[PDB]
RNA sequence: GGAUGACCCCAGGCGGUAGGGGAGCGUUCCCGAUGCCGAUGAAGGCCGACCCGCGAGGGCGGCUGGAGGUAAGGGAAGUGC
RNA sequence: GUGGAGCCUGGGAGUGAGGGCGCGAGCGAUAACGUCCGCGUCCGAGCGCGGGAACAACCGAGACCGCCAGCUAAGGCCCCC
RNA sequence: CGUGAGGGAAAGGUGAAAAGAACCCCGGGAGGGGAGUGAAAUAGAGCCUGAAACCGUGGGCUUACAAGCAGUCACGGCCCCGAGGGGUUGUGGCGUGCCUAUUGAAGCAUGAGCCGGCGACUCACGGUCGUGGGCGAGCUUAAGCCGUUGAGGCGGAGGC
């Protein structure tokens, strides 16, 4: 008897709503629903996890002084190329960003980890375009 | 109906027509073995603590056979420590008969 | 007597290069590269078996795990359960019932928390 | 200079690798109008020696 | 039915050749007769003359018909080098070797 | 070996390994190292083993009712169809091959030539040749300086 | 246990450089051999996902090759890159 | 206290550049990945395995082979894992 | 090669028999395609066998968002041969070349472009342990002499 490998499934569409969630206890969930961790048939070599939406982004919540204190890093590779962006300034400029920079960080690396961040779709503000998939609305 | 049995220190879930190889077990070939059952499954269901008590799979053995050769290879860097050996694990071919639930 | 290499040497390099078959550039065609890539297939082969039995048992447990919390508990709870209530059933086979038989499993999962 | 020099050998995948611009292209050729034979656009038909719809050279 | 013919031992570089060889391979016989005329390079001349060679054969021994004839296989082999003496500075020598080909062009039959 | 012994290139510098001579046997057509020169492969085995040796040798087929004396070779008189006529009168067809041990010289020239039969003069009876053969067939003459040398 | 390498049962040991010890594989040559294998194909070369051996190896089979090869058991070394 | 214990006679060695860590001292500056001794340990030869991000000598543990079986050790159990 | 003394190579093989390919065809020639010889012509003279590095053509599988001591373990796809095997490799897990020298090397320490062939613990005489045998208060011959022509014997001087 050789362990079971499932037949290419159809992915099911989740909703999240991001609202007054903590930044980074939302993020892991989401990483596990991105794996399809919540899958007994659960095979770590094909994309074979959930699809997901979320909205109202921009009023994720974080702890502590993070507002002003958590500096998102980017360098360039020229000389000096490195600039320093305030939590407070990436939610006033590209607010999904935030959501998204913490999920890719806690999925793993490699060309997999890198198409199942494609897998997630992130909006600020109530609505999203994604009717047409009638996505499932879950609580986390 | 299905069963799962214990032998050779694994488990196996077995259902009358399958042909299953598992360690070597001592029995002629063409004779009748009795396994141990952990679970019964599919119309009714019977749960083992650890085995249950009346039942038991009947398998005919067909016989007994070395698997592939596996080279197990050993090698040490910077000290000349090299090794060879060549390995075919014994085993037992069975057909499950009939699962005695 | 003179004894010269003669047939020797010739097959004992190519025993080496059969067994080297399909490896990249120099390490198929070159017997020395080959003996050098086949010293670490052999170690890595050796290690890997030891290393797959764990590698399913890792994926036995994730897969029973969600099949756990299908039913409010997780796999510490369970496997805890199961313990105390003396159904020795392994991982191998429980992730085949969790996903082949859930009917089953769900009972499996009706004796653990009962144990407790 | 300190002969500069090369510190591996080529692999052959890399050096037909660099090759991988290598092949010629086909002439470029049109029929002559006169004589069908294929030849260089706007260059006197070495065959029959027209060019410009009269005789211009002595093939 | 298959015709075909090789130079072998032409005192021309294996990779020079190819080059050209490459042109012709899966051609009619009178597109890579007009592609060869053409050919700014040395190896044109040779190849043209084993083509022809080869067309001979096919017409002449083998009973396919000039015009159903194209170029099925062609290769570019290497022969034996010829290993000459370059006398660089210092008291130097190097060893040029002039490279030789074995050109091969096969011809086969184009039905309908 | 014929070579001279200059040193083909300098100790240092030229950036080649550094030899010596072209004698030496890591080249090809240097002489070889530890190879054979002529040898003597005697040695003096003791005589009591030697005399022992040729007992049993002798004793071995006689246990094994291979052993035949004979006392005179009737007609053969140096042509060899003749041994073979006495051969066949004695048991000897040539199934088996013989160790034929006679001074008589006419006898020995007779059988000699044939594949199944070696011939001895009883001074030059030995144990390799009694092993080698599976009939011993010795002259009474023969067979009393056999027992001279082994008592 | 059987009685002394017949195999079976039970128990324990079995990481390893310098190095000590033990048992084997193969190459050239001699005895075996006035023999035996060999043109219905010697040696060697190229394959094999097959067989035997822990392994070094040894078989077997297909293709190449075209005239040699050499057993059980022993002997001797210019013996394994 | 029956152990790859011990003792006696002989054959064959290798080693006679050690190193980290703990503790006890000298030297140094209650400096050094420092130096020199003592007791111990590991690496050396366990650069094989788990943990410590990665890492000979810190923690866990002494790798005969095979298994898509089970219990633990250090360390872990939000995601990477 | 060196003024010279002197140094000092490489280079063997068609077939039983030249029967060494008349003659025609493309080509200036070389070379080839037919015909022919031969048991065999990838035995055609650049000739027995024809390994490997190395270069090429054709076919299957595969590869242009991917991070690599190049493998390995798992799974899946495609291709081949017919509850199985073979080839290939997308994804996932793991993963610091070999040798030498060192306290310690993946090491940015040594050696090695790759392949093939040559290449290093021997022999003589003594010595010392062990071992297999012969004889045993004894054991043993050396040179030589005789015999053999791959036959062995004699020889007691001397040695322990
Ligand atoms: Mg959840
Ligand atoms: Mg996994
Ligand atoms: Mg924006
Ligand atoms: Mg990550
Ligand atoms: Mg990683
Ligand atoms: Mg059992
Ligand atoms: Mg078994
Ligand atoms: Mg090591
Ligand atoms: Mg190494
Ligand atoms: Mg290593
Ligand atoms: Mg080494
Ligand atoms: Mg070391
Ligand atoms: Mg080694
Ligand atoms: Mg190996
Ligand atoms: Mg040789
Ligand atoms: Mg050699
Ligand atoms: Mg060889
Ligand atoms: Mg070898
Ligand atoms: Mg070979
Ligand atoms: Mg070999
Ligand atoms: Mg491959
Ligand atoms: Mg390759
Ligand atoms: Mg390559
Ligand atoms: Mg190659
Ligand atoms: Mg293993
Ligand atoms: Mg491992
Ligand atoms: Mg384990
Ligand atoms: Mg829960
Ligand atoms: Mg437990
Ligand atoms: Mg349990
Ligand atoms: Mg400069
Ligand atoms: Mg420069
Ligand atoms: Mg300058
Ligand atoms: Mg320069
Ligand atoms: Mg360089
Ligand atoms: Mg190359
Ligand atoms: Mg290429
Ligand atoms: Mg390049
Ligand atoms: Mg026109
Ligand atoms: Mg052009
Ligand atoms: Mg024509
Ligand atoms: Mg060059
Ligand atoms: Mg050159
Ligand atoms: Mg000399
Ligand atoms: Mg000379
Ligand atoms: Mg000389
Ligand atoms: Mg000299
Ligand atoms: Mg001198
Ligand atoms: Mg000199
Ligand atoms: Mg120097
Ligand atoms: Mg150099
Ligand atoms: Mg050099
Ligand atoms: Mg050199
Ligand atoms: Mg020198
Ligand atoms: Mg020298
Ligand atoms: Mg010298
Ligand atoms: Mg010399
Ligand atoms: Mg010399
Ligand atoms: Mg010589
Ligand atoms: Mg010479
Ligand atoms: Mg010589
Ligand atoms: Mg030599
Ligand atoms: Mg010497
Ligand atoms: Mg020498
Ligand atoms: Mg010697
Ligand atoms: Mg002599
Ligand atoms: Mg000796
Ligand atoms: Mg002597
Ligand atoms: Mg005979
Ligand atoms: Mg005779
Ligand atoms: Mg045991
Ligand atoms: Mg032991
Ligand atoms: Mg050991
Ligand atoms: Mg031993
Ligand atoms: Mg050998
Ligand atoms: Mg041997
Ligand atoms: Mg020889
Ligand atoms: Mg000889
Ligand atoms: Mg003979
Ligand atoms: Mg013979
Ligand atoms: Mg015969
Ligand atoms: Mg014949
Ligand atoms: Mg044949
Ligand atoms: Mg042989
Ligand atoms: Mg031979
Ligand atoms: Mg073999
Ligand atoms: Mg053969
Ligand atoms: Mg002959
Ligand atoms: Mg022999
Ligand atoms: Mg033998
Ligand atoms: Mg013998
Ligand atoms: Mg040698
Ligand atoms: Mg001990
Ligand atoms: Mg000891
Ligand atoms: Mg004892
Ligand atoms: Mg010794
Ligand atoms: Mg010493
Ligand atoms: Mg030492
Ligand atoms: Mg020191
Ligand atoms: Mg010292
Ligand atoms: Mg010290
Ligand atoms: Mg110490
Ligand atoms: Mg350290
Ligand atoms: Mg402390
Ligand atoms: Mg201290
Ligand atoms: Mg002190
Ligand atoms: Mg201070
Ligand atoms: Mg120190
Ligand atoms: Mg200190
Ligand atoms: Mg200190
Ligand atoms: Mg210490
Ligand atoms: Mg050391
Ligand atoms: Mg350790
Ligand atoms: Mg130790
Ligand atoms: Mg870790
Ligand atoms: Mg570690
Ligand atoms: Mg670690
Ligand atoms: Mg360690
Ligand atoms: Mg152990
Ligand atoms: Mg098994
Ligand atoms: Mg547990
Ligand atoms: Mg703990
Ligand atoms: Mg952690
Ligand atoms: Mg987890
Ligand atoms: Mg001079
Ligand atoms: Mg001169
Ligand atoms: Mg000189
Ligand atoms: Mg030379
Ligand atoms: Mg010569
Ligand atoms: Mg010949
Ligand atoms: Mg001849
Ligand atoms: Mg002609
Ligand atoms: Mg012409
Ligand atoms: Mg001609
Ligand atoms: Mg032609
Ligand atoms: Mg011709
Ligand atoms: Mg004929
Ligand atoms: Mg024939
Ligand atoms: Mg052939
Ligand atoms: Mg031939
Ligand atoms: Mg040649
Ligand atoms: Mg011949
Ligand atoms: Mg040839
Ligand atoms: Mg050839
Ligand atoms: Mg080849
Ligand atoms: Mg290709
Ligand atoms: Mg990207
Ligand atoms: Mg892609
Ligand atoms: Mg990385
Ligand atoms: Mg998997
Ligand atoms: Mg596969
Ligand atoms: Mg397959
Ligand atoms: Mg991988
Ligand atoms: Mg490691
Ligand atoms: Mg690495
Ligand atoms: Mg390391
Ligand atoms: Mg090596
Ligand atoms: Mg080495
Ligand atoms: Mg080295
Ligand atoms: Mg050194
Ligand atoms: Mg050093
Ligand atoms: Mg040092
Ligand atoms: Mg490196
Ligand atoms: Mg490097
Ligand atoms: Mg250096
Ligand atoms: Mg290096
Ligand atoms: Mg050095
Ligand atoms: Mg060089
Ligand atoms: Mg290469
Ligand atoms: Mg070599
Ligand atoms: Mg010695
Ligand atoms: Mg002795
Ligand atoms: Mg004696
Ligand atoms: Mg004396
Ligand atoms: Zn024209």
């Amino acid at each position: 008897m050789k362990t079971y490998v499932p037949k290419q499934v159809e992915p099911r569409w989740v909703l999240i709503d991001a609202e007054g969630k903590t930044l980074g206890r939302l993020a892991t969930k989401i990483a596990t629903l991105l794996r399809g961790k919540h899958r007994p048939d659960w095979t770590p070599n094909v994309a074979m996890g959930d699809f997901v939406v979320v909205v109202n982004a921009d009023k994720i919540r974080v702890t502590g002084k993070k507002l002003e204190q958590k500096i998102y890093t980017r360098y360039s590779g020229y000389p000096g190329g490195l600039k320093k962006i305030p939590l407070e300034k990436m939610l006033a400029t590209h607010p999904e960003r935030v959501l998204e920079h913490a999920v890719k960080g806690m999925l793993p690396k490699g060309p997999l980890g890198r198409r199942l961040f494609k897998r997630l779709k992130v909006y600020a503000g109530p609505d999203h375009p994604h009717q047409a998939q009638r996505p499932e609305k879950l609580e986390v | 109906m299905f069963a799962i049995v214990k032998t050779g220190g694994k488990q196996y879930r077995v259902e009358p027509g399958l042909k299953l190889r598992v360690e070597k077990l001592d029995a002629e070939p063409g004779a009748t073995v009795e396994l141990p059952v952990l679970l019964l499954g599919g119309e009714k269901t019977v749960v083992g603590t650890p085995v249950v008590e009346g039942a038991s799979v009947v398998a005919e053995v067909l016989g007994h056979g070395r698997g592939k050769k596996i080279l197990v290879s050993k090698f040490k860097a910077k000290v000349q420590y090299r090794r060879k050996k060549g390995h075919r694990q014994p085993y037992t071919e069975l057909l499950i008969k009939e699962i005695r639930g | 007597p003179r004894a010269k290499t003669g047939v020797v040497r010739r097959r004992k390099h190519k025993k080496i290069l059969k067994l080297a078959k399909g490896y990249w550039g120099l390490r198929s065609k070159s017997f020395r590269k080959a003996r050098e890539t086949l010293f670490a297939a052999g170690n890595y082969a050796y290690a890997h078996r030891k290393r797959r039995k764990r590698d399913f048992r890792r994926l036995w447990i994730v897969r029973i795990n969600a099949a756990c919390r299908q039913h409010g508990l997780n796999y510490s709870t369970f496997i805890h359960g199961l313990k105390k209530a003396g159904i020795e059933v392994d991982r191998k086979n429980l992730a085949d019932l969790a996903v082949r038989e859930p009917q089953v499993f769900a009972e499996l999962v009706e004796r653990a928390k009962a144990a407790q | 200079a300190k002969h500069p020099v090369p510190k591996k050998k080529t692999s052959k995948a890399r050096r037909d690798a660099r090759r991988s611009h290598h092949a010629l292209t086909p002439p470029t050729l049109v029929p002559c109008p006169e004589c069908k034979a294929m030849k260089p656009p706007h260059t006197v038909c070495p065959e029959c020696g027209y060019y410009a719809g009269r005789k211009v050279l002595e093939v | 039915m298959e015709a075909k013919a090789i130079a072998r031992y032409v005192r021309i570089s294996p990779r020079k050749v190819r080059l050209v060889v490459d042109l012709i391979r899966g051609k009619s016989l009178e597109e890579a007769r007009n592609i060869l005329r053409y050919t700014n390079k040395r190896g044109a001349y040779f190849v043209a003359k084993v083509l022809e060679s080869a067309a001979a054969n096919a017409v002449n021994n083998h009973d396919m018909l000039e015009d159903r004839l194209y170029v099925k296989a062609a290769y570019v082999d290497e022969g034996p080098a010829l290993k000459r003496v370059l006398p660089r500075a210092r008291g130097r020598a190097d060893i040029i070797k002039k490279r030789t080909s074995h050109i091969t062009v096969i011809l086969g039959e184009k039905h309908g | 070996v014929a070579y001279s012994g200059r040193k083909i290139w300098p100790q240092k510098h030229t950036g080649r390994a550094r030899h010596g001579d072209i004698g030496a046997p890591i080249f090809v057509g240097g002489g070889v190292v530890f190879g054979p020169k002529p040898r003597d492969y005697s040695y003096t085995l003791p005589k009591k083993v030697r005399k022992k040796g040729l007992a049993m040798a002798v004793a071995d087929r006689a246990r094994e009712g291979k052993l035949l004396l004979v006392e005179a070779f009737a007609g053969v008189n140096g042509k060899t169809k003749e041994f073979l006529a006495w051969a066949k009168e004695a048991g000897l067809d040539g199934s088996e091959s013989v160790l034929l041990v006679t001074g008589n010289e006419l006898v020995r020239r007779a059988a000699r030539n044939l594949p199944w039969v070696v011939t001895l003069a009883p001074e030059g009876l030995n144990v390799y040749d009694i092993v080698r053969t599976e009939r011993l067939v010795m002259d009474l003459d023969a067979w009393e300086v056999f027992q001279n040398r082994i008592g």
